[PDB]
RNA sequence: AUCCGGUCGAUCCUGCCGGAGCGCGACGCUCUCCCCAAGGACGAAGCCAUGCAUGCCUCAGGACGCGGCGGAC
RNA sequence: GUCGCGGCGCGCCGAGGGCCCGACGCCUGGCGGAGAAUCAGGGUUCGACUCCGGAGAGCGGGCCUGCGAGACGGCCCGCACAUCCAAGGACGGCAGCAGGCGCGGAACUUGCCCAAUGCGCGGCGCGCGGCGGCGCGACGGGGUGCGCGCGAGUCAGGCGGGCCCACCCCGACCCGCCAGGGCAAGGCUGGUGCCAGCAGCCGCGGUAAUUCCAGCUCGGCGAGCGUCGCGCGGCGCUGCUGCAGUUGAAACGCCCGUAGUUGGCCCCCCGCCGCCACGAGGAAACGGGAGCGCUCCAGGCAGGUUGGA
């Protein structure tokens, strides 16, 4: 047990009902998407 | 508040009484108190009780103790309300 | 014991079994979007109420025409699905029943009905008015965008007296 | 019928069921009695224990690679196990002496994934718990 | 009144392993407002400092005491 | 002898009594029911704790007083443990309410009050019980905007309350937690190079990684999300409804045969079973269910001649 770590070392939008609603007209082709962004 | 009425009278010659209900209507504002109304509903023998706002306002209900004599409210009356009044305070 | 130990309680909604299929994922997100939903549980409490007066029609339904629980339950389930509007008058028939929908049940939210009557222009600006003590229901105000309104009750859906807005 | 039938046999189909329940090896493990007497954790949970030793345990055929595990004492019946410890670099909050809370892998007493001889996982070291301490929203003394 | 991934070069099966739901506890992280609400039971019926959990009414100013009912609920 | 019947005890007489329709013995991390968790129908699992019944008060025994106790906030003795002391003696029982130690993965204040519901004596008593405190075990409702007005807080007066507070009314100021190859909704840059690490299961990593460590973006549930263990479901992989037995696991080498299970057809209009239906009688709470706007709701039994069917 010498190398553990050894990766790890050398390494507001709108809230409740307005976020679905957000949702909603943004869904309304994936939504990750390369070509959209 | 300008409106005060009364149902569910029952007389009680037993504890010499009279019991009520009493609706207190004040659309859009207060009643200011209890000490206030005692007109409407002598003053010195009325025992007011039990009062509840509802929701939103404009609304009150409560009970009414009448008694005729005076010793019998200072018989038939529990010891804290006799003192809310302040009609004894120990 | 205490006496708190005597009282009830009860939960009132049912998750579904598959939580990832798409197509009822995006047709409960149209359904967040028709009607001001904050979340899913809303959903599930609607689907929920329905699960209930869909049991009792088909227990009936399996009964006889004339047996008196038919005729004592059903005319007690119709009455009451007619106070509140969830279904109409034309239909008075227990097998009416079956074919209900949920979205009946959405249609009769006061903030659905405020919405109806044009007193807001949209579902979202109507919660709003809701949660600001601007609408009472018979002269009593009433904060709970999701209170179920009779028939009787919505010839007399208004703006408070006491507000900004009078 | 390979089954008997008849109106006035549940007896015997009472008495074939209560035999052939036992085939299962579901059931067997569930409710006959040794492997709640051979549990380390005797049926809990979980369970605190201190550590003994540090130690490195080679993978499995397919997959190469050291994993990192601890010999963990039980404080309640003094029994050895081991005890694996996951999320990148956190063998490093374990000392010799270091009373540690221990859980289940899942699969309820088997071994998972290529740890040979593993069944059990450090969930707390020190009083402390070790995700929050690799997410770095806690630290341990010194 | 519903299934899905894993045995092969490929294929149809038997068969288990794994996943997906509800409940009960324990652990972690996190938390604005209001109503209801469990809370040393879980092979220790192991051990206990301190205070409180049972009193109320025939014969003389009163206590005290005697007598009485209760302390088995 | 007992309140009383009884091998309950004692003397005498006889040889009975129970059993594969499972006696006897052993084991139980065994209190029983009303009930609870799960969910097509049939079922499986659990019954610590609210009501009803039983048993106990460190462990054995014994007893007095009383209508009623084999009483432990009564007494006596043995044992195992503690207490004070001038050393002669005296003395204890929280599985009551708080509180502490120990143990465990795991569980709150050494508060105020008899105002309510009830009980003893009649006026009091009561850690029954009531009211506050701690309380993300769990339940229910509403927010973090809408196209321009609110709530959370602040300060006053009411109402309420044994006294204070919370709720309600009037007045003036003002997310997070898990993920992103498949199961299964959701994809570009840097680092690392079978190492570190991930991964319930398939699998990923060998110096171009859709999976490790990070950044951006995106997905799900949401004041709540993830992990561990267990019950039920999935499971027609326990099968009564409803499995399988040529070759996948599985028909005894064969014949006889008791208990057990099963047994053709026929008389109708009696008796005795089973069976079907309807009654009587016994507990509520829970579970269903008629009626009622605690602002809705989880609730509750309310209420405006009534009602709790
Ligand atoms: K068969
Ligand atoms: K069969
Ligand atoms: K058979
Ligand atoms: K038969
Ligand atoms: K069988
Ligand atoms: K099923
Ligand atoms: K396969
Ligand atoms: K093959
Ligand atoms: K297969
Ligand atoms: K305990
Ligand atoms: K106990
Ligand atoms: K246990
Ligand atoms: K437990
Ligand atoms: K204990
Ligand atoms: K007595
Ligand atoms: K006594
Ligand atoms: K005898
Ligand atoms: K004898
Ligand atoms: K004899
Ligand atoms: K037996
Ligand atoms: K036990
Ligand atoms: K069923
Ligand atoms: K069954
Ligand atoms: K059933
Ligand atoms: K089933
Ligand atoms: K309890
Ligand atoms: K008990
Ligand atoms: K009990
Ligand atoms: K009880
Ligand atoms: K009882
Ligand atoms: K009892
Ligand atoms: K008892
Ligand atoms: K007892
Ligand atoms: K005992
Ligand atoms: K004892
Ligand atoms: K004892
Ligand atoms: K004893
Ligand atoms: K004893
Ligand atoms: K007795
Ligand atoms: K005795
Ligand atoms: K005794
Ligand atoms: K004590
Ligand atoms: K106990
Ligand atoms: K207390
Ligand atoms: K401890
Ligand atoms: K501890
Ligand atoms: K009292
Ligand atoms: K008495
Ligand atoms: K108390
Ligand atoms: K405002
Ligand atoms: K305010
Ligand atoms: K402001
Ligand atoms: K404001
Ligand atoms: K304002
Ligand atoms: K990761
Ligand atoms: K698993
Ligand atoms: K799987
Ligand atoms: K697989
Ligand atoms: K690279
Ligand atoms: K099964
Ligand atoms: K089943
Ligand atoms: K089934
Ligand atoms: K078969
Ligand atoms: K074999
Ligand atoms: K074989
Ligand atoms: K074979
Ligand atoms: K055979
Ligand atoms: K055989
Ligand atoms: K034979
Ligand atoms: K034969
Ligand atoms: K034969
Ligand atoms: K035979
Ligand atoms: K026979
Ligand atoms: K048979
Ligand atoms: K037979
Ligand atoms: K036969
Ligand atoms: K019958
Ligand atoms: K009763
Ligand atoms: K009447
Ligand atoms: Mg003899
Ligand atoms: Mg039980
Ligand atoms: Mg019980
Ligand atoms: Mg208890
Ligand atoms: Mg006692
Ligand atoms: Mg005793
Ligand atoms: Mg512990
Ligand atoms: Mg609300
Ligand atoms: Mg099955």
């Amino acid at each position: 047990l010498t190398s553990a770590g050894k990766v790890r070392k050398c390494t507001r939008p709108p809230r409740g009902r307005a976020y679905k609603r957000l949702l909603y007209n943004k869904n309304f082709l994936g939504p990750n998407n390369l070509l959209i962004r | 508040e300008i409106t005060v009425k009364v149902r569910k009278v029952l007389n009680n010659p037993l504890l010499q009484r009279q019991q009520c209900v009493v609706d207190v209507l004040h659309p859009g504002c207060t009643y200011e108190s209890k000490e206030a109304i005692k007109a409407k509903v002598d003053q010195k023998n009325i025992v007011l009780y039990g009062f509840k706002t509802s929701f939103g306002g404009g609304h009150t209900v409560g009970f009414c103790n009448a008694y005729q004599n005076m010793d019998a409210l200072m018989k038939y009356e529990p010891g804290f309300r006799k003192i809310r009044c302040g009609l004894i305070e120990a | 014991p205490r006496i708190s130990r005597h009282r009830n309680s009860s939960k009132t909604y049912s998750t579904p079994k598959k939580p990832f299929t798409k197509p009822r994922l995006d047709a409960e997100l149209k359904l967040c979007g028709e009607y001001g939903l904050k979340c899913k549980r809303e959903i599930y409490r609607a689907r929920y109420m329905l699960a209930k007066i869909r049991r009792t029609a088909r227990n009936l339904l399996t009964l006889d025409e004339n047996d008196i629980k038919r005729r004592f339950e059903g005319a007690a389930l119709l009455r009451r699905l007619h106070m509140l509007g969830i279904l109409d008058e034309e239909k008075d028939q227990l097998d009416y029943v079956l074919g209900l929908r949920i979205e009946d049940i959405f249609k009769r939210r006061l903030q659905s009905v405020i919405v109806e009557s044009k007193l807001a222009k949209s579902v979202h600006h109507a919660r709003n008015m809701i949660k600001a003590r601007h609408i009472s229901v018979g002269g009593q105000i009433v904060n709970i965008p999701s209170y179920m309104v009779r028939i009787s009750n919505t010839s007399r859906v208004a703006i408070a007296d006491t507000s900004s807005l009078a | 019928m390979s089954k008997t039938s008849g109106l006035y046999t549940a007896r015997k189909l009472r008495t074939v069921r209560r035999v052939n329940r036992w085939a299962d090896k579901k059931y067997r493990k569930a409710h006959l009695g040794t492997w709640l007497k051979a549990n380390p954790l005797e049926g809990a949970c979980m369970a605190r224990g201190i550590v003994t030793q540090k130690i490195g345990i080679s993978a499995k055929q397919p997959n190469s690679a050291v994993r990192k595990a601890v010999r963990v004492q039980l404080t309640k019946n003094s029994k050895k196990i081991t005890a694996f410890v996951p999320r990148d670099g956190s063998i490093t909050y374990i000392d010799n002496n270091d009373e540690v809370l221990v859980a289940g892998f899942g699969r309820a007493g088997r071994a998972v994934g290529d740890i040979p001889g593993c069944r059990f996982k450090v969930i707390k070291v020190a009083g402390i718990g070790l995700l929050a301490l690799f997410l770095r929203k806690r630290e341990k003394r010194a």
